[PDB]
């Protein structure tokens, strides 16, 4: 059997270098080598409890290019758990007597985790759980930095918006972690800085960081720049002084960058990045985007299907 | 002494002011069976040392550790027949189970029915909490609520 | 003798399962003196007990007369060195303040800074207390409960 | 000094059977021979936390016809109570500063009781509190039955509607047990009886009380038929099954009543009463409210005047 | 013709000392020796725009121990700005048809400057317009100062919250400015400091005062405590972080305290005063509010009457 095969995905803190490699692997055979028919004969659950257009329809491409069929909901209000009060367990419970797969994205911090514990043999694969993790997020990021810095080793990685509610930074911080020489810049306004227990592990794994308060102090070093939208929603009163971008970028301050120094963004950017960028050759958050499509494919294959690809 | 048991259980050394603490807890008020609690009794080392002495009773390694977070000072007697058998230090836990609540008020933790879990892990001053399910630590300091 | 002090309160006949509650809502833990407490001790009477001592205090004049509710079997001995020097059982008083909760939601009790303050009545089957803001009365059955 | 001289007039439970008298031969003396100056240069302070129609218009006239100015609200929305979140503590505190007397009708129970702790020596006169009293409604009532029966001792009284939440009948069954030989029939749904301690109260002062399922099985004997309207905003919603009226009484009905036997009604009336009871003699809700003029006339110059020589 | 007789009191800015010491004589006098009458024959309109439980009902109450009557509104919803779309420009040019002096509370900052320009005649009183101007609040509170200190000069005062949105705060502060050696100390969050122009002011004055971090470290040397309430309905939602209140005070900070120190509040008091400190000899909030009754009858008898005898 392949590593990943029957596996939950709920946390990067769960997968190691190995299974990260083997997914980006398998996304480049894909990639290259499509397989049709790969997962014929599948059904796969898609549900969403919040908002979505890249993770749900990339997810759902992925599903259809593979073969497998979807069956699920984009919103929570017609199903029973919307309008009869059944709790989320009853409703993994049931759900998972009908699919071969549960993908999911849910509000609260730990749904994933918690429908792993109602599925049986039935694998969960985690959309988002509120503000804690955003795995098959790393891995399309993951699969795109390799893509256009020809590694994941010895990189200057810049992270600027909101660290404390992204899902995303949470769990992409975690995957470089896991390998070596990484270095990372960190610039947020003070109300949405990195989580503690994410710099602990740096500092334990001996890797370095830095806070920077503007984003040319850092411009000049830069191999990535992942930009993020404030959690809007997901902020409280208190925070609220905090709602627009602190840090933009325009195609102006891409002066002083590096030649190989890519711009990317897990969507969707309000203000945080300017139209005028979607220019310049450092742009690269629509080609991040369509990546989705080879690292979830190469996913669920692996999860799926006992047997390495071709 | 305080009151000698037979068999059961004596908790020799809780900390003042936390025998009542884990009395509470850990439920281990909650029998038809012979407790005996002394607060605030001395002895050299430490000037007013709580003793909780449950008979007919005997807690396990799981049970005796969790002890660990509110005293790491004390001492289980197991006692089999009057005198004093086994004897086991409390030592930090893997986990906590079902005993505390998630600060996190958006953990699924609080909606639904599973039980509370965390993992326990050592820091440099206090013990650090890592809830199961929102993936977030805090301080044993926090979880326990105020 | 099971526990003699020289100067303290001793609080014998407490209903099983009530002898930690007391210990909670009295406030007899917040000390640095001396306690004692022995739970689920044997009554010849009806079958269980539960008796805290205290040493260098004694029970406050409320405090007596919350025992009336609670613990109406209850007997608190004063004791001077070593010796039981006065021997109360409680009585239920005519008001009770600031410590119980109107069952009534729409009382303004709650909404607003007041201390509770009800009007007790020894029936026949229950004691009735009487909220003195909202005039409705209830079984101190209701009232007390979780 | 008058009993009444600065007294709070709180709960019915707090006035004794002379007490009341004083009320009736004082509303009795205003009504023939009227002062338009007794409360010359005296500010009252109606503050009326829950809608009224009668109650405020009753008392502000009768203000107006012995001289006193008013100050208040209708209003609770716009007092900084209402809007900077003020506790009624703080509202009575400084509104007894500026008034000498204040009425009050508020939403809970005991609500007037906490103003008597806030107000000092300023008097506060209870307009109704949650479903708990109604005292000035309960004086107007008397002063009505004694008027048109002549005595307030061996009447045979009849309560219909909702026994439970009218704070109005609660009021008027404490002050008729004040008298002798009073008889009472209650007629309420189940879920609207008449609370228990008013019952162990007529018990302990061994008075004659039945339940009645029909209006009608006590038509021929009852000398007052006291009907109430269904508390709908106090109801909970278990209780919804209760919103309409159970018994409604109709012209037909007064065929066998005793010539002498009068409909009352605190007012205001939703369908318990068809209009056509109205063109009958025993219709004498509107002169009952009229009546609400003398007796809160009376109340108002008994605790604002030490001696009263009319 | 007395100074103040038909002048529009709008802001603390347009009145001298003198014009305030005409106030506290005349308060003190109409405190001690009544007067029923001075108003007898007029009509005050008591227009609010914005809620209030004391401004309204102590400028109303006020209005009758002088003899005046009284219309007006508390709630602008049923005017015929309120629903017909009408504007404050028209509202104001014909109330000022009808009666002898306005008395007008408004949401928007300069609502009673703009009124003067379409009264005529009629004398504007400001009740408070935004978070600009409060007079009458300034002049009863001078009133309490000077009633407990006996003097208006050479005091320590300490203003604590909201300074920024605290119309209240902005009237004191040019208020005892006018007077020699008075020593401030403001505490506030930063977001809510005191606005720049008062400021300029008392640098311009040579004034002293002082920015803290604590209350503590100014109790024992104020004569007076000046707490004021987080304006929550003039926040701008950046500023909800500022919601709670960030200095509270408890009976346990007065242990240090002056014996003469007295404490003030404009009220209401939402968690910034505890009421532990209620029973102290330094809780003088409620004889502030009290002497608004004398302030503000005082005021209304200098704009109105020529010469006042008294
Ligand atoms: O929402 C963002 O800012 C980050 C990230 N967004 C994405 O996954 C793309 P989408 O919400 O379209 O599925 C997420 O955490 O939801
Ligand atoms: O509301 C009723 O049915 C009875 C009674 N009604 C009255 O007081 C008349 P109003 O509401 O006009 O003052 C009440 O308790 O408020
Ligand atoms: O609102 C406050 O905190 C201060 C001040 N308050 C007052 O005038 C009291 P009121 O709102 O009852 O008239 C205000 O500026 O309106
Ligand atoms: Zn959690
Ligand atoms: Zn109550």
């Amino acid at each position: 059997a392949n590593p990943l095969y029957q596996k939950h995905i709920i946390s990067i803190n769960d997968l190691s270098r190995d299974d990260l490699n083997l997914v980006l692997a398998t996304a480049a055979k894909l990639k290259a080598n499509p397989q049709p028919e790969l997962l014929k004969h599948k059904v796969i659950a898609s549900c969403f409890f919040e908002a979505s257009t890249r993770t749900r329809l990339s997810f759902q491409t992925s599903m259809h290019r593979l073969g497998a069929s979807v069956v699920g909901f984009s919103d929570s209000a017609n199903t029973s758990l919307g309008k009869k009060g059944e709790t989320l367990a009853d409703t993994i419970s049931v759900i998972s007597t009908y699919v071969d797969a549960i993908v999911m994205r849910h509000p609260q911090e730990g749904a994933a985790r918690l429908a792993t514990e109602f599925s049986g043999n039935v694998p969960v694969l985690n959309a988002g759980d509120g503000s804690n993790q955003h795995p098959t997020q790393t891995l399309l990021d993951l699969f795109t930095i390799q893509q256009t810095e020809g590694r994941l080793d010895n990189l200057h990685v810049a992270m600027v918006g909101d660290l404390k509610y992204g899902r995303t930074v949470h769990s992409l911080t975690q995957a470089l972690a896991k390998f070596d020489g990484n270095r990372f810049y960190f610039i947020a306004p003070d109300a949405l800085a990195m989580p503690e227990y994410i710099l602990d592990m740096l500092d334990e794994k001996g890797i370095a960081w830095s806070l920077h308060s503007s984003i040319e102090e850092v411009m000049a070093e830069v191999d990535i720049l992942y930009m993020t939208r404030v959690q809007k929603e997901r902020l409280d009163p208190s925070e609220y002084a905090n709602v627009k971008a602190q840090f933009v970028l325009r195609a102006s301050d891409l002066h002083n960058a590096k030649a190989n120094m890519k711009v990317l963004h897990p969507l969707p950017r309000v203000d945080e990045i300017a139209t005028d960028v979607d220019k310049t050759p450092h742009a690269w958050y629509f080609q991040q985007a369509g990546n989705g499509i080879f690292a979830r494919q190469a996913l669920l294959a692996l999860v799926l299907n006992r047997d390495l690809v071709l | 002494g305080v009151e000698a048991i037979k068999r059961g259980t004596v908790i020799d050394h809780i900390p003042a002011q936390i025998g009542f603490k884990l009395l509470s807890l850990f439920k281990l008020t909650e029998t038809d069976q012979r407790i005996t609690i002394g607060l605030n009794l001395p002895s050299g080392e430490m000037g007013r040392k709580d003793l909780i002495k449950i008979e007919n009773t005997f807690l396990s390694e799981d049970q005796v550790d969790q002890l660990a977070l509110y005293a790491p000072q004390a001492t289980v007697n197991r006692i089999d027949n009057y005198e004093v058998v086994g004897k086991s230090r409390p030592s930090l836990p893997e986990r906590i189970d079902n005993v505390l609540v998630c600060p996190n008020s958006n953990c699924i933790s609080h909606a639904e029915p599973v039980s509370s879990s965390f993992a326990v892990r050592k820091r440099a001053n206090d013990i650090a909490l890592k809830c199961k399910y929102c993936e977030k630590e805090f301080s044993h300091n926090v979880v326990l609520a105020n």
